[PDB]
């Protein structure tokens, strides 16, 4: 069970309780832990990361590893309770303003939040073509839904995202096709004992931050766990082509 | 200015909280 925050900043006391209800009731120390944080009279303020800007200095390699960092920096979130709501559907526009949002609050995010901050980081580069990279993935009778944001940089693959795994999350800039950068992801995931059930690739998100258009998240969708490798391969191949068209 | 405070608070939890959870992922 996952709580979206609907009720902006300051939280109001009804999502606020509800998550400590929910940390209480998964740890094991429960309440014991939620007092010690809650009652203590001095708590130390948390250093705000500087959002990174993009140099001279830097290779396009260095650039996603900064933008990867700061993410890191903000953490992944494990409270149960995310902090921005990210609708899918939503015009570019909205969400370039809730990235900004996040940049300003500078709390956890989960991989949702890191894929609308990834394009928002880039979206000044034109050489840096973004695109969502959705997984469906199975593990012990349940689904789950993950979603990195992919680049496509002079010739080569990679992706930026969050992940509460070190495998799932940041790829380098060294990925020759598609296929490589989602064949790398379906083998990270296995490291997990997922199976990897659905592959969605969207398309290359516009570099205009004001635009009116949503991001589409599901130009190709892929039955992986049904398919041989061969012919995920084959459709991605041809998908990744026409992107690049 | 009393509003950016409740924030500051809320915040210093948050992240408390958080380092907590990451750890007990860690061990489960």
């Amino acid at each position: 069970l996952f709580h979206v925050n609907k009720s902006g900043f300051p939280i109001d006391s009804h999502t606020w309780e509800r998550m400590w209800m929910h940390v209480a009731k998964v740890h094991p120390k429960g309440g014991e832990m939620v007092g010690a944080i809650r009652n203590a009279a001095f708590l130390a303020k948390p250093s705000i990361p500087q959002v990174p800007n993009y140099r001279l200095s830097m290779t396009i390699p260095d650039w996603l590893q900064a933008i990867q960092n700061y993410m890191k920096t903000l953490q992944y979130n494990h409270t149960g309770t995310q902090f921005f709501e990210i609708r899918k559907m939503r015009p570019l526009s909205g969400l370039m303003e809730t990235a900004k949002e996040m940049t300003r609050e500078s709390l956890p995010i989960k991989c949702l939040e890191a894929v609308i901050l990834g394009i928002y980081l880039t979206n000044g580069q034109p050489s840096i073509e973004r695109f969502p990279i959705s997984f469906k993935t199975y593990f012990s009778g349940n689904y789950f839904h993950h979603v990195v944001l992919g680049i496509y940089c002079n010739g080569r693959y990679g992706s930026l995202g969050m992940s509460r795994r070190a495998e799932l999350m940041d790829k380098p800039l060294t990925f020759r096709t598609l296929s490589d950068l989602i064949f790398d992801f379906e083998d990270s995931y296995k490291k997990y004992l997922h199976t990897v059930k659905k592959v969605k690739i969207g398309l290359y998100v516009p570099h205009e931050p004001h635009s009116f258009q949503p991001i589409e998240w599901k130009q190709l969708v892929l039955n992986v766990s049904k398919m041989l490798r061969a012919d995920i391969r084959k459709e991605l191949e041809k998908y990744a082509r026409d992107m690049r068209m | 200015s009393a509003q950016q405070e409740l924030k500051q608070r809320q915040r210093a939890e948050i992240y408390a909280l958080n380092r907590v959870m990451t750890e007990l992922e860690q061990q489960q």
